[PDB]
């Protein structure tokens, strides 16, 4: 110092460092103290959690996405778990609460070999060569289902759908949310099997009913009412007819004004007749289109004045107003129609098709919300979900986005395998094993591994409530006695540790993304030596 | 430069509105390529249609927003600007072999080598270094050099 | 009464030096011959209503009315449309085109007396063709304050008048009924 | 101190030119060229000088985006009018829109129907004056009973611009700084 | 490590269970007095403007008053959904849902059971409990006397809980005509209660009509016979044009006099196709000014101004009409008919009476109480009322109620529980005493015993006899039919689920997460 | 290294601009640490840190010099003298490789 | 005294519970009360 | 090269062209072919929308009969804007300035891609990847001037979808997608490679 004031780095005093062993400790009970939180959540005898968000609203869930996702944290070590959550939920969808508990249990191991003086790249090294070898493994032993038929191939899917279902709430009805995630496939499918998209199916909840009246409906959900409630709410087709003729339209009825600011001068009577004359003659003229189409059911994207609500009366033609442009998006591709910019272009090739238009109440007083629905296969499938509660309703949201993800991941060809704990154990003996003749000095490397992959069979065995150690004696020697490895920890106690009989299913690539990421970040967080952290 | 609106009676306006900025910015384009320019310096921002028949021919665009950054250039080739968009006239057209653009320091950098015939003034010294400082006080010491060879001039 | 502005978008354009001093005549002959016409209809008082986004009555237009001999009173509330139709008899009128001397009322003195710094126009005498006349009655008083519970206190009276022409009969007040009813409930009282 | 500054702070370029026998010629003519700049400025800033009437898809094209303005921060206030014909308030605030759109050319007056503004807005909440810059609203005004109500006047609608930072409080064209000719000429003549 | 912020509480222990318990609990006895016909009302104080505010809905009640605990927000979320559902029994929700989570708290402390088993015996409980209802129910529909006799007993069940006790017995007719008149439109938009301070109670009545809010302008009559009514939504009144870029271009204010006069020929010519149809009202939505309202006066039309546009939908259907604009053909369009308008006074706002229209699609309902707390109680009766009488409707079958419901339900869940042998009967048999305590806290509001008369009740479903339940007015076992009180099957289903999914949540959770408030 | 600056921002890396880029360094003689990782970083790319730690070794070793007799230009005519050497050094360390 | 600057003499049962502001949510119920009997019958605002 | 939060490193593989972000949901984006056999690339900076038309709006109409015409005249250039597009053949549409939902639903109806607001020097990189030009102008459009590649396929890639070209003969491009698990692990491979580029 030499009494003169000694800085380097602006706001000196408020950010400090940490440094030798004392960092280290610090992530991995900061990782410890997130594990216990995922720990008592994962599995099928899981509980759910509560986020109070600061706006007052609360999320329940089980997911390990969503709940690092709305917690507040101050340790960077949890927020690298909150976005490798995060990483977790938005390409896979499944596993996000194991790559929180897997990275921890290698993490938790890594305390111990630390103690002993390995270096840190060691270590990273070899969970690395651990982590391509348990992976070359698996994809040898796993099978595959493309040999089959489809209708072998849907009861696959089902047996990932009650897998992916069961573990969160949406439990009870499983077996029909099962066959309804099913179902929402079977219309949304490529025919050769391959690159399903996505994006054809959005989610959308109803706060209201019970989960029983939820059912499927290939349409489109709008929340408004029809025009000027005069008519019928449920419109018929006509007797003979390919369809409704659903038209769609950009353009505001209204008479054509130029879109740049304009300054129309009438300096004559007489003149001012005829704009009362092409006031009325638009009008006149813009309904005679539309009726020559052919067209029933007419939506609009920026709406209307009060004065067509009659003419669209009495000609007995429904519309709407206020639609915005991301539902025409899915409008048009429900009934196969193409959006007409103008009148002038108007013609009956561009025209929807569906089946029929109605709307009920749900209640009292709440909302007209529209329905629509289809006589055939389309490329558009809307899950209808109802809930008693909004927390409820939220959570089968994810629930069942996560369910079509599974069925997403399976898609892809030959890409199966039998979970309930018999992944982890079935790749922790081999790694053991090659640790017995490729013994260097990352011998304790291999073995750190092998007992943490053993951990999330020893989480299913804390929630249900059995012994681990009698579980996973039971488990390896099973495994060392006969080759055959799909048998695991069955918790949900139907009998029976053999498993493919229990019909349960996890996606192979989802499977292989736990180690993979677990892996990856705690190459990271073990690269950390210095910590500096600014005050908030 | 006072209230440039536009003003469309009839739809016949409106349809050679839009084709006539095109067809008016390649007509002054028409006398400015046949001279053989293939490298025009603008003084302020330059418009997009412009840039589109400025690139057709091949013509390179380079930026000097500022009153002393175009006034040195021109002492180089020996130019004689003029404001007006018409035909440069063959006399103030300069004289440059080559327009190279190369990475030194990692950006983006054009430049304007002469060759031993037709002689150029106001040169400058690509001065590299590891310290910024050092660059600032190095430069100050070629202003000294510089202000040296002024003391040869006037006695 | 007032020069013209629709209520639509306009723009008033000169173009030739001249045409200012034809707009300048034709402004006040719009208010001259609008004024003519009431001559024609021979009415004496007229009463205009509060106007909205513009002057209810042009100075210029009232040196037509004050020399033809018309008094003039604007600022009048909306709802009072209706007690004034009633009262007098008058018909309102929304266009010239509309005025005519049969939608006119009549009266026999529209005087404004000068007493005590406060101004009254009060018209005597109505006739007409009406099952529904009216009447208004003045406060005078110290203070405020003494106005607004003269007022309150005639709403009190006036409701009496009111209950006994929509329900007939009255019963004799100061204490009876309280001590006849509760006599009456006591003698059953007893007894149940 | 003041009394030093008023000769140039309180002088416009008409009333610079009062004090070229006075003042010295340097002192006048170095203060006079920079407000001639700030002149200048105001004329290229001057885009606008009458209502915009737009439809609602215009509504982002011609309100959010363009409080940004030349995004320098350019940025720009735009004054939206909810209107609905069958208020009192709404076409008393439909002429102030006028009337300030002829005096105060760079800001920017908007004006739509309510019906076509929110998805099924309440009547009673009309009119409504809402003011963006820079993409953010600055102020979203409810019905007129705080500008007086059914009784505003061009004063008061003027004093709330420079509430919202789009007039400066000494501007020249404020009623409230513009003093009458008259005004004026009774101050010389009893000075 | 502490890696959450500052000011950030959370519970990972028993206290967490404890304090989502105990918040419910709080919940529940807080509306245990608000349950059944000798239920008292409850006051709030509100602490913006002292708006005071008298209820005895839960939802309202619980939606009012704040309370921080996540528990918390669960009872009054599914008390909302309830309300905004059916309309009615919410407070059963409220208190069931608690009893369910009350009643499953000595299983986790005392007898030391799974949450996982404790959910799954209420999904095998609630299971049986709804097939219960399935064979317990009666469809009425084959008859319209019955059906119609049905909407009584319904009337009763729901206006007895309420402030109107005594007065139930007159508006169970005014109810059930209200539905009748509706023939099945489920919307209770279109009912419109006018309230009323002053007089008696029993004062209410339901006219045949539509009753306006508002009065004639300035001199059309009170009193007419045969009048045709036209409804219009456009402007009809200073005629802004459909672009607002129109301009005129003026040499000369002589000659903008005849634009302004054009603004009124054009107005005088829309007028003139207004005659054409021949009819003496004319009611528009848009306040109407002075040059529009002339004209009627030579014409012999009345004029309504500034009705409202949720009051046109219920005035074109009491009136059988349609809405019509564009004037210029007056042979598609259509127009409704009435008998007599004459204007009425009930207190000091005058209204405007109708009766005798053709079409009778909808009504208007005119209550009368003395304080404005008690008005607003009514209104929150008669839309409680009405609300469940609608949903009877679209579902005709019912279920009898007094406690026969909840013990024919706890009989079919006690018979499956010996069938499931193992540690779950004893959430199963949870599932069943916590529907005991519905009878339990409704003898506990009236004052009698919770032991002895449900002990009774026991006893004689048992013997055979599935029409036994509790008679609050002497405190005995009496029949159900003979008394007169039956619910629908849409409530019975929808508290059932809804207090069952309701004990779900908070079942679930062990720990609880707190961010700091924004 | 993990830094976090006042905004909140994680980073992790190990290179020599990157780190000291986000630490706003004040003092005016650290600074020059600063320049020459982002000389070096803008054209090289690479081994930004050993320019730092051998910078300071220097320096570090100019100071028992500095606490003798020792001036200032002394030690800065051997460094740039045996600097000269070194460059022409390297150039016969380095290979004139075509092959392969 | 009113809140603001205007003073009123009241000797209407119903007025001076009206410009009474009360804490007490039932105490407040007899200004309704009043207004119920002032707009009913308009006699004896008080006596109720 | 971008960011992709989400995702395992493993997992990348090489391109030999561009990947970007489209950055806005358009109203007919659906229903354009996400598979095209030979497609052509023609880059785009005019703005295709219905607004002003060059930095100004002031329209006189005296007639209401031409009040009509000038409405449809607007209609009519920009029809005329887009039909230019569509005569060469352009299967890809890219420009700078935003394109409203009156262009991308032309171009939805008869199979033609179109995306926009993208950057400058992302603008760049694609001309250098098929070797095409800019034009600014739709009149002066040939069918020389137009990239062309291998196939065309849009692939979900960490919730965002990204616009794939590859398979030319000759690129100049080379641009990965770093796909990881935290935002610094992105990073990390970001810095790592874009040291070690500049040594080879
Ligand atoms: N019904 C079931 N039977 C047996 N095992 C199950 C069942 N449902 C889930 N599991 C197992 O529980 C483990 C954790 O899954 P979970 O944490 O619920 O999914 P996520 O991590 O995506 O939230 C998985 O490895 C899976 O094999
Ligand atoms: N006179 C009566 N005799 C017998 N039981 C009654 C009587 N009145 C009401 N009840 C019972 O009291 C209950 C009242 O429930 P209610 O208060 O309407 O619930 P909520 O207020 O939650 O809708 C009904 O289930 C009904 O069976
Ligand atoms: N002249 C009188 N002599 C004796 N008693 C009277 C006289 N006038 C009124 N009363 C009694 O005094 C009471 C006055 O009530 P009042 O003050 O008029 O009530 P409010 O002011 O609320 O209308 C009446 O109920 C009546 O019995
Ligand atoms: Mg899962
Ligand atoms: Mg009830
Ligand atoms: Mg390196």
């Amino acid at each position: 110092e030499m009494g003169r004031p000694f800085i380097i780095v602006k706001d000196q005093g408020n950010k400090k460092r940490q440094h030798g062993l004392e960092a280290k400790k610090s992530h991995i009970l900061a990782a410890r103290s997130v594990a216990s939180i995922i720990k008592t959540s994962l599995g099928p005898r899981g509980l759910d959690k509560i986020l109070i968000s600061p706006d007052g609203e609360i999320t329940i869930t089980n997911d390990g996405a969503t709940i690092l996702s709305q917690m507040e944290l101050d340790n960077e070590i949890a927020k690298l778990l909150v976005q490798l959550s995060k990483s977790q939920d938005d390409e896979i969808g499944d596993g996000t609460t194991g790559v929180v508990v897997l990275a921890s249990a290698l993490l938790d191991q890594a305390l111990e070999l630390i103690q002993k003086g390995i270096h840190p790249i060691k270590i990273a090294n070899g969970f690395d060569e651990a982590a391509k070898l348990a992976i070359s493994k698996l994809e040898e032993t796993c099978d595959d289902i493309s040999a089959s038929n489809d209708e072998l191939f849907r009861d696959f899917l089902l047996r990932a759908a009650k897998t992916s279902l069961g573990s969160k709430i949406v439990s009870k009805d499983h077996d029909r949310f099962a066959e309804m995630a099913v179902e929402a496939v079977i219309n949304v499918m490529d025919k050769d099997r391959k690159d399903v998209d996505f994006d054809l199916i959005k989610m959308q909840g109803r706060v209201g009913g019970s989960i029983s009246d939820s059912k499927l409906i290939n349409g489109v959900i709008l929340d408004k009412d029809f025009s000027h409630p005069q008519m019928p709410k449920c419109v018929l087709p006509k007797e003979g007819s390919d369809g409704v003729k659903l038209a769609i339209l950009t353009c505001p009825f209204e008479p054509p004004k130029p879109k740049t600011k304009h300054k129309l001068d009438i300096s004559s009577v007489e003149e001012y007749q005829k704009l009362q004359t092409y006031e009325q003659d638009k009008f006149k003229e813009m309904i005679d289109d539309v009726k020559k189409a052919g067209a029933d059911v007419v939506i609009c994207q920026w709406g209307f004045d009060d004065e067509a609500n009659h003419l669209l009366l009495q000609n007995d033609l429904p519309a709407v107003r206020w639609v915005g442009g991301q539902e025409l998006e899915h409008i048009a591709i429900s009934t196969n129609g193409r959006i007409v910019p103008r009148f002038q272009d108007l013609s009956k090739d561009k025209l929807g098709t569906c089946s029929r238009i109605y709307e009920q109440e749900f209640g009292t007083t709440k909302d007209r919300m529209l329905i629509i629905e289809q006589s055939k296969e389309t490329k558009t499938v809307t899950c209808f979900v109802r809930g008693s509660n909004k927390m409820i309703v939220d959570e089968a949201e994810r629930a069942l986005h996560d369910s079509l993800c599974v069925v997403r991941n399976l898609v892809k060809d030959s890409r199966v395998v039998y979970g309930g704990g018999a992944a982890e154990v079935t790749m922790s003996l081999a790694v053991s094993e090659e640790a017995d003749k490729q013994r260097g000095i990352d011998q304790y490397a291999f073995r750190g591994f092998a007992q943490a992959l053993d951990t999330i069979p020893m989480t299913l065995a804390e929630n249900s409530g059995l012994d681990p150690i009698g579980t996973l004696s039971t488990l390896k020697s099973k495994q060392l006695k006969e080759k055959i490895s799909n048998i695991g920890v069955d918790c949900l106690g139907y009998g029976s540790n053999d498993m493919k009989e229990l019909f349960v299913v996890d996606p192979f690539i989802g499977k292989k993304q736990q180690i993979l990421l677990a892996t990856q970040l705690c190459r990271m967080i073990l690269k950390i030596d210095n910590v500096i952290i600014s005050g908030k | 430069e006072t209230k440039g609106t536009v003003l469309l009676h009839n739809a016949q306006e409106m349809l050679d509105f839009s084709k006539g900025e095109e067809k008016q910015i390649d007509a002054m384009m028409k006398e400015i390529a046949d001279m053989g320019v293939e490298c025009i310096v603008a003084g302020a921002g330059v418009g997009e249609l412009a840039l589109h028949y400025l690139n057709r021919y091949g013509i390179l665009v380079l930026k000097v927003p500022s009153k002393f950054e175009l006034r040195r250039l021109c002492r180089v080739c020996g130019a004689t600007p003029l404001p007006r968009l018409g035909a440069p006239t063959p006399e103030e057209l300069g004289l440059v072999e080559t327009v190279k653009t190369m990475e030194i320091g990692g950006d983006r950098v054009t430049v304007f080598k002469q060759e031993q015939g037709e002689i150029s003034r106001t040169s400058t010294i690509i001065l590299r270094g590891a310290t910024q400082n050092n660059l600032d006080d190095i430069e100050r010491a070629i202003d000294d050099g510089v202000a040296a060879v002024k003391g040869l001039m006037k006695p | 009464i007032s020069p013209p502005k629709p209520d639509t978008e306009n723009n008033i354009i000169v173009n030739d030096y001249r045409q200012m001093d034809k707009i300048l005549k034709e402004e006040r002959a719009y208010l001259l011959n609008i004024c003519k016409k009431i001559k024609k209809a021979k009415c004496n008082v007229l009463l205009i209503q509060k106007s909205i986004l513009r002057d209810a009555v042009n100075d210029l237009a009232l040196h037509f009315l004050s020399k033809l001999n018309i008094m003039v009173v604007k600022d009048i509330e909306r709802e009072e449309i209706e007690f004034l139709s009633k009262g007098l008899g008058c018909k309102p009128i929304a266009d010239i085109e509309l005025f005519t001397e049969d939608r006119l009322g009549s009266a026999d003195l529209v005087e404004e007396i000068d007493s005590d710094g406060s101004k009254i126009v009060r018209v005597t005498g109505i006739r007409n063709n009406n099952a529904r006349p009216t009447v208004s009655v003045v406060i005078r008083g110290a203070n405020n304050m003494i106005i607004d519970e003269t007022e309150r206190s005639l709403h009190d009276a006036l409701c009496v008048i009111r209950c006994l022409v929509k329900e007939r009969g009255l019963i004799a007040g100061g204490g009876a009924p309280e001590i006849e009813i509760s006599r009456r409930l006591s003698k059953e009282a007893r007894s149940m | 101190a003041k009394q030093h500054e008023n000769r140039l702070e309180d002088k416009d370029l008409s009333d610079l030119e009062e004090l070229e026998d006075d003042e010295d010629e340097d002192f006048l003519e170095a203060y006079k060229i920079k407000r001639l700049n700030e002149i200048r400025k105001l004329q290229e800033r001057s885009k606008f000088g009458e209502v915009f009437h737009i439809n609602k898809p215009e509504y982002n094209k011609e309100v959010t985006l363009a409080s940004q303005g030349k995004k320098d921060d350019g940025g720009v206030y735009v004054f939206v009018h909810l209107s609905l014909q069958s208020k009192l308030q709404s076409r008393i605030l439909s002429h102030l829109f006028q009337s300030a759109a002829c005096k105060f050319r760079e800001i920017k007056f908007v004006e739509i129907p309510a019906n076509r503004a929110i998805e099924n807005y309440p009547e009673s909440n009309c009119p409504t004056l809402i003011v963006y810059y820079r993409g953010e609203v600055i102020k979203n005004m409810i019905t007129l009973l705080e500008l007086g109500g059914n009784n505003s006047k061009m004063e008061d609608f003027e004093d709330f611009m420079v509430k919202v930072g789009a007039v400066a409080e000494g501007d020249n064209r404020l009623i409230m700084n513009r003093d009458d000719e008259e005004s004026r000429e009774e101050r010389k003549l009893h000075y | 490590v502490q890696i959450f912020g500052d000011q950030v509480t959370e519970e990972r222990a028993e206290n967490a269970r404890l304090s989502a318990f105990v918040g419910a609990i709080a919940v529940g006895d807080l509306v245990k007095s608000t349950l059944g016909p000798k239920g008292m009302d409850k006051l709030l104080q509100s602490a913006s403007s002292n708006t005071c505010m008298v209820t005895n809905d839960g939802a309202t009640i619980l939606k009012s008053i704040p309370l921080d605990n996540p528990a918390a927000k669960v009872l009054v979320n599914i008390s909302k959904v309830q309300d905004d559902e059916v309309g009615d029994g919410t407070t059963s929700v409220t208190v069931l849902s608690a009893e369910l989570l009350r009643e499953a708290e000595k299983l986790i402390d005392q007898s030391k059971i799974h949450p996982q088993t404790i959910i799954e015996g209420y999904r095998l409980a609630s299971a049986a409990a709804l097939d219960a209802l399935t064979k317990a129910a009666v469809d009425n529909s084959h008859d319209k006397t019955m059906f119609r006799e049905d909407l009584i007993h319904i009337a009763k069940t729901t206006l007895s809980s309420k402030i109107l006790s005594q007065d139930k017995d007159h508006f169970a007719e005014l109810a059930t005509n209200a539905i009748l008149r509706l023939k099945g439109s489920t919307n209770l938009e279109h009912i419109q209660i006018i309230k009323i301070l002053g007089g008696k109670l029993s004062d209410s009545f339901l006219d045949e009509g539509f009753i306006l809010a508002k009065k004639f302008g300035n001199n059309q009559p009170k009193r007419i016979e045969n009048a045709k009514i036209l409804i219009a939504n456009t402007t009809l009144d200073t005629d802004k044009v459909k672009i607002f870029g129109t301009k005129f271009k003026v040499d000369s204010t002589a000659k903008l006099a005849q634009l302004e006069k054009a603004e009124r020929e054009k107005m005088k010519n829309k007028i003139a196709k207004i005659s054409k149809f021949g009819i003496n009202t004319f009611i528009n939505r848009q306040l109407i000014y002075d040059y529009p309202e002339q004209l009627f006066t030579d014409l012999g039309i009345n004029s309504i101004e500034h009705a409202d546009f949720e009051g046109v939908e219920r005035l074109a259907l009491v009136t059988g009409g349609e809405v019509v604009s564009t004037f210029d053909e007056p042979s598609k369009c259509k127009l409704g008919e009435c008998d007599v308008i004459e204007e009425i006074m009930l207190g000091e706002q005058p209204f405007l009476k109708f009766s005798g229209c053709k079409a009778g699609e909808a009504c208007t309902i005119v209550l009368r109480g003395a304080t404005d707390q008690t008005l607003d109680e009514a209104e929150r009766s008669l839309h409680d009322a009405l609300s469940v009488l609608s949903q009877t409707t679209k579902e005709t079958r019912t279920v009898l109620g007094g406690g026969c419901a909840e013990m024919v339900m706890s009989k079919a869940v006690d018979t499956e529980a010996q069938n499931i042998d193992g540690k779950k009967s004893l959430a199963v048999e949870a599932f069943a005493r916590a529907l005991r305590q519905l009878p339990t806290i409704l003898a506990d509001n009236a004052g009698f015993d919770s032991s002895e008369l449900v002990s009774k009740l026991r006893s004689s479903i048992y013997n055979g006899i599935s029409t036994s339940g509790l008679d609050l007015n002497n405190g005995t076992i009496a029949d159900m039919r003979q008394l007169g009180i039956v619910e629908s099957y849409k409530l019975k289903r929808a508290v059932v689920s809804s207090a069952s999914e309701a004990a779900e949540v908070l079942l679930r959770v062990d720990n609880i997460i707190r961010a700091r408030p924004r | 290294i993990l830094i976090v600056t006042s905004n909140q921002k994680t980073t992790i890396s190990n290179d020599g601009a990157t780190i000291l880029k986000l630490l706003d360094v004040v003092h005016p003689a650290a600074k020059t640490l600063v320049d020459i990782s982002r000389a070096q970083d803008a054209e090289v790319g690479d081994g930004t840190t050993s320019v730092t730690i051998l910078a300071g070794e220097l320096m570090k070793e100019a100071k028992p010099f500095l606490e003798e007799g020792i001036s200032s230009h002394l030690i800065m005519k051997g460094y740039r003298k045996a600097v000269s050497l070194a460059v022409e050094k390297i150039n016969e360390l380095a290979v004139d490789i075509t092959s392969e | 005294k009113t809140s603001r600057g205007e003073i009123i003499i009241s000797n209407d049962g119903h007025t001076i519970l009206k410009q009474m502001a009360i804490l007490h949510p039932v105490a407040r119920m007899l200004v309704e009360v009043s207004a119920a009997q002032d707009s009913e019958a308009g006699d004896g605002t008080t006596s109720v | 090269i971008k960011k992709i939060p989400g995702g395992a490193m493993e997992e990348s593989l090489f391109i030999n062209g561009v990947a970007f972000k489209k950055t806005f949901s358009y109203a007919g984006f659906e229903q354009q072919p996400k598979k095209f056999n030979n497609p052509k690339i023609l880059s785009l900076n005019v703005e295709l929308e219905l607004k002003a038309e060059k930095d100004n709006a002031e329209v006189r109409v005296e007639h209401v009969e031409d009040y009509q015409a000038i409405v449809d005249a607007e209609w009519q250039l920009i029809f005329e804007k887009l039909r230019q597009v569509e005569e060469t053949g352009a299967n890809i549409v890219l420009s700078k300035l935003p394109i409203g939902d009156l262009a991308t639903q032309f171009f939805a109806d008869r199979n033609i891609f179109c995306a926009g607001r993208v950057s400058a020097d992302d603008m760049n990189r694609v001309i250098q990847a098929v070797g095409g030009s800019i034009q600014s102008t739709t009149s002066d459009i040939k069918p020389e001037h137009l990239g062309t590649c291998a196939l065309f396929e849009e692939m979900q890639i960490g919730s965002e979808r990204y616009n794939l070209f590859q398979g030319c003969p000759q690129a100049k491009t080379c641009t990965l997608l770093l796909r990881g698990g935290a935002e610094q692990v992105i990073a990390e491979v970001e810095r790592s490679l874009h040291d070690a580029i500049m040594i080879v």
